[PDB]
């Protein structure tokens, strides 16, 4: 087992990362460095934990030797901002380690939140799916709790988040409430209540069924 | 990185006796063996062990090793003892086998030789394919230093010679060769070429003639 | 008289796997006696042969095979086993009769800068015939391009370095291997 | 130039067989230690199994006795058989040339491995109106019920690009996957400009344009 | 009964590699200690490696370390050293030599010393190009007189001179080669014969340049 440390990080540009990678007993400094961006194929860095390998940059930096080992960039790059992993060599298990998200560190930013009735259209199917989006937010870490008539819904509804915005480095959040139309009709009051770092109190966005 | 340190040049009259010292950290606590290597000569085992002869080496060489100073002693040195030795240790911390900078025994009372000069003009072979070569050969001299000139009829030339240094020959004397590059024109247009060997302020001079 | 079986166990220092020494006995009575009443073997496996029963037994030919590997290693040293050693540097035929002896040599074979004494064989064309040896040096062609003997991508020297480190855990520790033979 | 080219990804029922490829070019197979690593969705690396130049071949424990590498010399290519596929088993696999000591250098694109049961279905595209959206609006389309992935979504048939954010799919508890594509607009081009969404569903032979407007 | 032949030495480029090999005879190999010592021309003695009974490595010269593999196969009476990423000051004689003695002997010895040692073989490190020489004959111009054969302009060192397939000894002298500001070799060898026997016995020298792949025998004969 390879334990990898931290598994998120959040850096600036130019700044100095470590990334540290523990092995449960002594392997020498049979270590390589793996750099993975979201839909590309890993990338080797550094082989035998302290050897840059041809053709990568002089902000890569590894060393350590027996049971902890570290993988150091010198001067943060927008390009750098990916998944590092770390690979026990010469063993016959060839282990991975858990991985290490490096992430870009901007203002905080609140999410400008919407919320979008099911439409008329999937109400003839017999199901009711709301909608809470979350746009363009940082850090990650957002809240979204359904409201249904003031009653805390828990157990119908899914949400999920884009990576971080190639231009901005925002984030997006969408929640889906998923009911049927039964049930959908037996209520009036819909709501998402959002709670973000970037505001001051829960935002709430809502809409009363039937009314435009 | 264990390092061995021997005199550079010692020099020593026939019939006297030689002492070739080896310095070293602690190197009375080592084996130290001895070499000697006579010039253009594979070197040849003469002592091992500090004080150890093989078979066929003549009594007259024996080594001691105490403290932090081996020696090599040859008592009643002949003319033919004069050659080169190293001596060797080995260096268990660094797992190494190292040996000593050399030491040239020169033998005094030598008497002074005179050089034999020969000297060939361009082969007809040579000289078909547009190239001239004068070959002035010296050997049998000593000591083993000489001051060669080539002159044009009986002018000096300086330029495409080339000159060997002294090296020692198997009778503990000296040889060297120097050469004159010429053109086939060069070397028909002047009535003769003269390679002047200085030696001791001695000059042997030879001539050579086209055709 | 006897055989020099201490010799072999007993050698100053052992050979490379990938350059592992033979030295064959013959003509000497051997006392196995000293080998299995030793508790300072780490690994002593026989194959066809039981241990106790070989002094009533005789043979026209004995090898001795030494050799120095890593710890994780010796499980590659038995018939019918895959890995960079039995496939590149010794192989041991899968009707192997004979034994296997291995102790563990940290406190020799290893340096604190890096020991440059033992090698293996890491890239070879094909898996190594039972008891063969493989010496060469012929740079590694691995790409489309020839070599002409030159390193460089694609291009890589067919040996490595073990560089056995005292502060190495066991699997990584060199271990002393002597194999013997029998016929 | 180098490269590692694999294929043969799609998807299969558990239990079934599934046989990958890999051709090379500017790197001898046959020469070579050639790995295949995969990656399940959202996970870290996983070796998967080797073959050694000479021909020895080693597998990871959660694959022995159901994955086998191979090699064909003539074609420059690595194999990949699988049978006894599990639901775990679902990852992009790469195929990777290793230096020997275990570090690869040269990668492939990856071609990717989804083992399940659930049948094939095209999904409906709701719409997502704008209503009040603050200073500038905000819609999208709703893209649920599809088996499997992937989906791709387009906003006018490409002319809308800017603040178009497809998020990733969430598998629901019946199975199906289902996901939305949203984009902010300016409130004045309500009423002006035409917004549709194009979702295209390759399994099921699915393409569906969405016209979104306004909710009166 | 007891020799060291050595081969595979020769003209190599900076930073390539080359192969040396050491052969015995007429004793127990698989019984002493090998080594390998080199000398730059002029220089003194450097120990390049070793490897004892059992083939095992036993250190390297610092500058050396890492970049050369002695080893040994006993099957074959031979003991060999890989060179690689060769440099100029690896330009050296490199000699093969047996130890008598314990540590790396075959049983708990002393320490008898490097005991036979081979004639060497060169191995010259230079980006230079390998040339054949050019052999003329220098004819005697008339007690004794002298005749010999001028080995013009080859690289790299060495070449080897005879005379009448080796047959003529007596009163021949082979000199040391120049280094022409050229950077090519010359060398010329010259024989003392007596005067009243010119007409009887042929003078033929033998002259080999193996890194070219040049042996030329020359009739050395008066001229007109
Ligand atoms: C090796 O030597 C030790 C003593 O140094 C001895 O006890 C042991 O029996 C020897 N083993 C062999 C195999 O000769
Ligand atoms: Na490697």
């Amino acid at each position: 087992v390879m334990t990898q440390s931290p598994s998120f990080l959040s850096a600036s540009v130019g700044d100095r990362v470590t990334i540290t990678c523990r092995a449960s007993q002594g392997i020498s400094s049979y270590l390589a460095w793996y750099q993975q961006k979201p839909g590309k194929a890993p990338k080797l860095l550094i082989q035998a934990a302290s050897t840059l390998q041809s053709g990568v940059p002089s902000r890569f930096s590894g060393s350590g030797s027996g049971t902890e080992f570290t993988l150091t960039i010198s001067s943060l790059q927008p390009e750098d901002f990916a998944t590092y992993y770390c690979q026990q060599l010469n063993s016959y298990r060839y282990t991975f380690g858990q991985g290490t998200k490096v992430e870009i560190k901007r203002t905080v930013a609140a999410p400008s939140v919407f919320i979008f009735p099911p439409s008329d259209e999937q109400l003839k199917s017999g199901t009711a799916s709301v909608v809470c989006l979350l746009n363009n937010f940082y850090p990650r870490e957002a809240k979204v709790q359904w409201k249904v008539d003031n009653a805390l819904q828990s157990g119908n509804s899914q949400e999920s988040v884009t990576e971080q915005d190639s231009k901005d480095s925002t984030y997006s959040l969408s929640s889906t409430l998923t009911l049927s139309k039964a049930d959908y009709e037996k209520h009036k009051v819909y709501a998402c209540e959002v709670t973000h770092q970037g505001l001051s109190s829960p935002v709430t966005k809502s809409f009363n069924r039937g009314e435009c | 990185s264990y390092e061995l340190t021997q005199p550079p040049s010692v020099s020593v009259a026939p019939g006297q006796t030689a002492r070739i010292t080896c310095g070293g950290n602690t190197i009375g606590s080592k084996s130290v063996h001895w070499y000697q290597q006579r010039p253009g000569q594979a070197p040849v085992l003469v002592v091992y062990d500090d004080s150890d002869r093989p078979s066929g080496i003549p009594e007259r060489f024996s080594g001691s090793n105490s403290g932090n100073t081996a020696t090599l002693t040859i008592s009643r040195v002949e003319a033919g003892d004069e050659a080169d030795y190293y001596c060797q240790v080995w260096d268990s911390s660094s797992d190494r086998v190292v040996f000593g900078g050399g030491t040239k025994l020169t033998v005094l009372g030598q008497p002074k030789a005179a050089p034999t000069v020969t000297l060939f003009p361009p082969s007809s072979e040579e000289l078909q394919a547009n190239k001239a070569t004068l070959v002035c050969l010296i050997s049998d001299f000593y000591p083993g230093a000489v001051t060669v000139a080539w002159k044009a009829d009986s002018s000096p030339v300086k330029a495409g010679v080339e000159t060997t240094t002294p090296s020692k020959q198997s009778n503990n004397k000296y040889a060297a060769s120097s050469y004159l590059s010429l053109t086939p024109e060069q070397w028909k247009s002047h009535r003769s070429y003269s390679c002047q060997v200085t030696h001791e302020g001695s000059t042997v001079e030879k001539t050579v003639a086209p055709t | 008289n006897l055989c020099p079986f201490g010799e072999v166990f007993n050698a100053t220092r052992f050979a490379s796997v990938y350059a592992w020494n033979r030295k064959r006995i013959s003509n000497c009575v051997a006392d196995y006696s000293v080998l299995y009443n030793s508790a300072s073997f780490s690994t002593f496996k026989c194959y066809g042969v039981s241990p106790t029963k070989l002094n009533d037994l005789c043979f026209t030919n004995v090898y001795a095979d030494s050799f120095v590997i890593r710890g994780d290693e010796v499980r590659q040293i038995a018939p019918g086993q895959t890995g960079k050693i039995a496939d590149y540097n010794y192989k041991l035929p899968d009707d192997f009769t004979g034994c296997v002896i291995a102790w563990n040599s940290n406190n020799l074979d290893s340096k604190v800068g890096g020991n440059y004494n033992y090698l293996y064989r890491l890239f070879r064309k094909s898996n190594l015939k039972p008891f063969e040896r493989d010496i060469s040096t012929e740079i590694y062609q691995a790409g489309s391009t020839p070599c002409n003997g030159v390193e460089g991508f694609n291009c890589y020297f067919p040996l490595q370095s073990y560089g056995f480190q005292p502060t190495n855990g066991v699997g990584y520790q060199p271990y002393r291997v002597v194999v013997l033979s029998f016929e | 130039e180098v490269q590692l080219l694999e294929s043969g990804g799609d998807l299969i029922q558990p239990g079934g067989s599934l046989r990958l490829s890999c051709a090379a070019s500017g790197v001898t197979v046959s020469s070579n230690y050639m790995s295949w690593v995969r990656q399940a969705p959202g996970k870290g690396l996983e070796w998967v199994s080797i073959i050694y130049p000479g021909g020895s071949t080693f597998y990871a424990d959660s694959v022995k006795g159901r994955f086998t590498i191979s090699r064909d010399n003539s074609k420059n290519t690595l194999y990949l058989q699988m049978h006894s596929l599990r639901a775990e088993d679902t990852a992009v696999y790469y195929c990777a040339r290793d230096l020997g000591s275990g570090d690869m250098d040269v990668w492939g694109k990856g071609t990717t491995v989804t083992v399940s049961s659930a049948s094939t279905k095209g999904p409906s595209v709701f719409p997502l109106a704008p209503s009040s959206s603050g200073g500038t609006a905000a819609l999208g389309c709703l893209v649920k019920d599809y088996f499997p992935e992937p989906v791709t979504v387009s906003w006018n048939s490409g002319a809308l690009t800017s603040g178009v954010h497809t998020f990733p799919a969430v598998l629901q508890s019946s199975g199906l996957y289902s996901l939305s594509s949203v984009v902010t607009v300016p409130s004045s081009s309500l009423g002006t400009q035409t917004y549709i969404c194009n979702v295209n569903h390759k399994p099921s032979n699915t393409k569906v344009d969405k016209k979104v407007e306004p909710k009166s």
